């Protein structure tokens, strides 16, 4: 996609993560863990669902119309009937193959984009605190507990408490 | 020693491919798919009102054919026509068939009101072996077969003005005897004519004598032929002989009325679209079932699958396997 | 001590909804309209050359009924039929009328030569209280009403070739009497015939005789028929009787002319777009106002309006 | 939209500036200000302005056509010039629908980027003498007058004058 | 002393221009064009079948005129009708001339299939002036022009069933006599008819007679006319005068066979797409050629040409 | 384009790079030099030749259709046989326009787009050894001869070699 997190300098994606479509993986001096993102995540969703909502629209409702079969050879009324109807098809199948096709790479770069997104926002928290590895991951320079890794996933990490710290680890 | 914190995202076992503008062929975590490819055979009886016209065509049903008396008033949104129907009384042709039976099934109803016509000096009601009623002969129920009273068969001239707030349609013929004998033995005349107009147009239809193929032991025909008499406007009448008469005028409304022919059977379910192949579910934008439709459709298109993506793209960790 | 610089963008206290592809309503800045839904109920008399039928439909004009006689040689870029026209003239049908009205009107000319037809033993320029020219009868101007002439009606039978280098139109038609007793007083034989043909193609026309109902006085009818003379061919015309006769032929021109249906009145003032309930501005893409147009016109569509985004999302304070 | 900063890392929009679609507010030791930036408020601008003339170039000039009304019934001639017509205007309006909703996404997508481009090249500009705060704002580690902050508003501000002094401020 | 890293991308000294959603003109490094404008000027005979007319309509090999005989055994996926095209016949219109054209056209082949039928107390094999096969007098190979016997011209009545599993095309006439006289001459009846029918249509037509202009010698016409008869139907004839009768019927098929109004010689080559102008590649998605194709062929447009971007934004030194 | 790179902080491309589209170009102690980056390249060719294969699909067989030119004048059934093409043609026409046009808008997108990817992932590569310079160009705070350039380009690049040279060069 355009932003290059998605199959990008994200190597893969997680098959492991079944509560959300973004999120978190951490190791600290307490262990390994995994949390979804629910922001990022109801971001794609919704945007997916309006597009999806777009689509099926109910628009077209039919009455009378021409005859599309014959059981007679007729000429020439009927060589236009038949146009007629032959180039409306053609038209619509062009329409619908379009509009897949416009519609999918805009998902795959909507989804690409909320990855970035959540990458950007997560560097911005971390401030001086922290350093961008290049495979999605930060380093981060200082003791940070369970509490402080879902300080940073819930948006309330104080860059400030661990910046001595933190500063001292990343510059000799 | 520090921390570590990787941002990433979910993938699935088990992806779909989807195209899109650059790729024919890409994998997504979900899709859903656009095109509707399947009915269930069967035409579902609501919310239209369908009539089955079972061994009926709707021009048979319109003219009174009596194997289609059952039809006689009839009101549908979509007449149904099967490919068994038949017709059983006299043989006859319409020119412009296909446009009396479009307008016939655009106005939705056979409502038919009989008229007073005045036939001064001619047999009416007359009948035939070919188009029995009953165990005797008989004719469509809604043409009258004049012919000669005594020896004569004198010009008729007669009217009916329209004085109501609708249009009426008329339905008329004109009979093509197979010999010279049967005109005259039937119409006195040597050579008919059949004259019908309004105030502002008019039809002469001459009558043709020979041999057509021999249908339900006769070679002799009916034409078909019909006139719509606008309110205010009045229709006359002018034959010295082989006129199939009108009984009355057919109500014309317009509306969502149509037909179709298709073979599915009528079922008790509700869907809005329905196509000969029988009714389709309408939740998806297209639809490869069939060109021919009618109600609230998917549009039709050739593709027969087309995938809309509901997720991002499908990234699995590559294994050593 | 630091400073501290915040970059951003604008917002309006009062936005605009509009559609995307994810939003079915999502708030920018600004938008404009695409779909033009107005008219000013009136059709301008520029660019374009309108001429108002009035009383008159072009048929009637093309024909010659004489209230439609100031409508001779005209010339249109758009002939507009208003609701209240009329015939007053011989009552007639056209078989084809759409197609004869849609090539006089595309032509866009009632230019009318005369030309001088022979017509031997026959009597010229019969008329009918039907068809009042001042106080006295009369008939289509474009037509001759031919009638015996003593106690005969003979075989007419006569020639026009095209020597010009542009297309003929003629108009002649075919008199279906409501008796017997008209047919050979007007014409002898007791039964007609019409055949008008070119090298290439031919019509043969048989009258009816019989009762119509009752128009200005009249239970007969005149049958109109037309047919166009290439350059190099020839027009023949033979007829025993009821030979409605040509006096000439119009001259058939191709360009941007057509005719409308509207009773919305002509004023002065300019636009590139016509439709029937008046002319519209043309500066949008797409209109809702009627699917019938002419000139430089929006294409019609089934919404009332669509707006096309002008500026960002709006997220005000 | 896709990058994140309309409706995203920039909370709201600022109603007060009616000069210009993106700029700058700044506060320092001689109070606080608000400039609009014309390069970014330009290029937004040409690129819809240039959308729009593109959408609205005048394509289509019809003379005679069908009869799309029709005063008695016909049936099969009648059927087909009413179906033709009918397909055609389906076919446009979804033309029309489409076209307005890629558009739409599009505009929308092109401001929010003209947004992050002007934010991008802020922070390079400022080099090693700001931090982003992550709210669309810089903490800039210096004393920065009005001169000063005209000069990164107008392209100028030479980073190496203030690095020591910023430098030291943030390590 | 450390070390400078730039990234950069290529550029052109001169790139191509395209078209964007917001720019009407942007220079990329490269481009390919979308729309096919040229042809060679030749209709290559590969790989559909092309039939040349030469001097003959489709039509006209139909109905046999003399010249046109060297088509009676001949199919085609595209017969190719050449503006110097002749008759040389019996003069005659065909009323729907278009339709029989395109059903004949479609159908692909000329295939003719005598049939016995028996014209009691007719003479048969009339031939014309107009018409000369070798020495004398000749006609339409496919159709039979039946005159009185002795001082008679009986009521025809034949039939002939459809017992095969395709369509039956048979093509028939009427004769137009230009005087009276000429009519009882070769009919005794002053006034002939021609009904043809199947079990569920007809058709009537009644001559006419007059002069129409002079062609090869004669004033008189004949109108063509067709009947499908399908599997399991039949048709009857019945005349008493004025039938040009059917010697059998044109084995109907239905395929990709089509006819177009080309001037453009035929070479030995290979084409998918036919125009008109000529053969046309179809590498590309459109073409501005002609809206006339035949094949596998780009879409027409208006624009002669579109480029798609084949590469970046071209931003030179 | 959307990325802000290509005719942005890039100030312009260079005629002189015929083996890529996207590349390097360095100073060091050693001199200067140039080479094209494979990878971006690549995926820029990749996707561009992917929709150029999906644009020409061949579609499209027709063989007997209506006539379209006409040597008489005949009214209804004529109008509408000129009016179906007429319809059919504008429309194909407006498809083909706005086809390019979109298609356009997104090449020149995701070109911008992988200068930018390639931009971000060398900035990543580098780490606190580097900082951006604002035009495209990265100032490497150390000694970094050919191999060391090499190694940047195909991705081997070990950060930590010359963090505390270049950390101390920086601060
Ligand atoms: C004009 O020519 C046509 C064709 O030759 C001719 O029509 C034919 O006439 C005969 C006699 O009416 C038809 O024969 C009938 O065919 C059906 C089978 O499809 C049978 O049911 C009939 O048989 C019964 O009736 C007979 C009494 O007439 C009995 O003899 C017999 O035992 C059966 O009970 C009968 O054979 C024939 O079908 C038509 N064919 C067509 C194609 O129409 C017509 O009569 C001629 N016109 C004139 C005025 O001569
Ligand atoms: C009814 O009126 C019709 C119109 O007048 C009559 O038709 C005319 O009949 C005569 C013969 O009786 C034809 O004369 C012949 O014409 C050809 C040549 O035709 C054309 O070609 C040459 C050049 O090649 C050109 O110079 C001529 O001017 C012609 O245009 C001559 O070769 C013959 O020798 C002879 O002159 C007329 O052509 C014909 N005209 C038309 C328009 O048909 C018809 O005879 C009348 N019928 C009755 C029953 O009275
Ligand atoms: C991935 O996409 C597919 C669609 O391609 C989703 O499958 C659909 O999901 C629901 C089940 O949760 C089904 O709809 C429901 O059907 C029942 C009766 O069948 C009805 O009572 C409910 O009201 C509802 O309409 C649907 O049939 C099913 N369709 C198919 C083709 O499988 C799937 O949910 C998506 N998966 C994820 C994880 O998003
Ligand atoms: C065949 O029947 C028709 C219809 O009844 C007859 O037409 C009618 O003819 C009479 C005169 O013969 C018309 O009367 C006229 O009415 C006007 C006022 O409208 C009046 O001012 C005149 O003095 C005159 O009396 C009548 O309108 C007309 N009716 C219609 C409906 O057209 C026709 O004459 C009959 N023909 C024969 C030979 O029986
Ligand atoms: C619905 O009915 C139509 C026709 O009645 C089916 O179309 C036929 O499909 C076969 C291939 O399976 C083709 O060979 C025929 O040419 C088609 N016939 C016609 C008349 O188009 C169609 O398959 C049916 N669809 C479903 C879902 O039942
Ligand atoms: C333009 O004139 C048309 C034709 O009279 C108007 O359409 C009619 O008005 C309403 C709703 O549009 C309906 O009840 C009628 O059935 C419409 N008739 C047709 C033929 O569509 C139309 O409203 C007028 N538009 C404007 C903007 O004046
Ligand atoms: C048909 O309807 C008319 C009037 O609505 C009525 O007079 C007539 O009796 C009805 N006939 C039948 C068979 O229902
Ligand atoms: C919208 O359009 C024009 C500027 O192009 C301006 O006159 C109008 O005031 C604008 N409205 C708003 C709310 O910005
Ligand atoms: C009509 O056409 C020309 C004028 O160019 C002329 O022959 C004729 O007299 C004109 N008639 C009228 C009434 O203008
Ligand atoms: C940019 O800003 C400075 C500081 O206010 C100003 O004095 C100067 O004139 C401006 N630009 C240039 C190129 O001089
Ligand atoms: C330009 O585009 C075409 C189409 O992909 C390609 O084959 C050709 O080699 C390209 N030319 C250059 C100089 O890149
Ligand atoms: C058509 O085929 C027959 C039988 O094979 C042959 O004798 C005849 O000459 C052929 N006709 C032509 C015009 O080639
Ligand atoms: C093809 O022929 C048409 C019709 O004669 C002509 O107008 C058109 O310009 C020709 N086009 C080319 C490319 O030869």
């Amino acid at each position: 996609g355009l932003f290059g997190a998605i199959a990008g300098f994200i190597e893969n994606g997680w098959e492991g993560m079944i509560d959300g479509w973004y999120g978190f993986r951490h190791q600290n001096s307490e262990g390994t863990g995994q949390a979804a993102d629910l922001k990022s995540t109801q971001a794609a969703f919704d945007q997916i669902n309006g597009k999806l909502n777009r689509v099926i629209e109910k628009t077209n409702e039919k009455f009378h119309q021409i005859e599309k079969e014959f059981s007679e050879v007729e000429g020439r009324i009927q060589d236009l009937e038949k146009y007629v109807e032959d180039t409306k098809i053609d038209l619509w199948s062009y329409n619908a193959e379009l509009l897949v096709a416009l519609e999918n790479q805009h998902t795959i770069d909507l989804t690409d984009s909320e990855m970035n997104k959540l990458f950007e926002k997560t560097g911005r928290q971390l401030r001086e605190n922290a350093e961008d590895m290049g495979n999605g991951c930060f380093k981060i320079y200082h003791k940070c507990d369970n509490a402080c890794i879902e300080s940073i996933r819930n948006g309330t990490y104080d860059h400030d408490v661990y910046r001595d710290e933190a500063l001292n680890n990343r510059f000799q | 020693p520090g921390a570590t914190l990787c941002l990433g995202h979910h993938a699935v076992p088990n992806g779909t491919l989807v195209k899109t503008i650059t790729d024919d062929q890409i994998e997504v975590t979900n899709a859903t798919e656009l095109v509707q490819s399947s009915s269930t055979g069967k035409i579902c009886n609501n919310p239209h009102r369908i009539l089955d016209g079972i061994d009926c065509t709707l021009i048979d049903a319109l003219l009174g054919d009596p194997h289609c008396d059952v039809f006689q008033n009839e009101t549908w949104d979509l007449f149904v026509e099967r490919s068994k129907a038949f017709s059983n009384c006299y043989p006859y042709d319409v020119p412009d068939y296909a446009s009396l039976r479009s307008l016939v099934a655009s106005s939705g109803t056979l409502e038919f009101i009989t008229e007073g016509f005045t036939w001064t000096g001619v047999t009416q009601n007359g009948g035939s072996n070919a188009c029995k009623r009953g165990p005797g002969s008989g004719f469509f129920s809604r043409l009258n077969w004049l012919t000669k009273s005594g020896s004569t068969y004198p010009v008729l001239n007669v009217t009916m003005p329209n004085n109501d707030n609708f249009d009426k349609l008329y339905i008329w013929g004109v009979h093509h005897p197979s010999t010279n004998q049967e005109q005259t033995s039937l119409y006195v005349q040597a050579s008919g004519r059949v004259t019908v107009s309004t105030r502002r147009s008019q039809q002469t239809i001459i009558p043709n004598i020979g041999s057509r193929p021999w249908v339900r032991g006769l070679s002799s025909r009916i034409s078909i032929y019909w006139t719509i008499v606008k309110p205010g406007d009045v229709l006359v009448i002018n034959s010295n002989g082989n006129l199939i008469a009108p009984r009355g005028y057919f109500k014309m409304r317009t509306g969502k009325s149509s037909i179709m022919r298709s073979d599915a059977p009528i079922d008790t379910c509700i869907s809005e679209c329905i196509t000969p192949n029988g009714s389709i579910p309408n939740d998806k934008p297209f639809q490869n079932v069939n060109k021919i439709t009618y109600g609230a459709c998917p549009k039709y298109v050739k593709q027969n699958t087309l995938k809309l993506a509901t997720g991002m793209r499908n990234v699995p960790e590559k294994q050593t396997r």
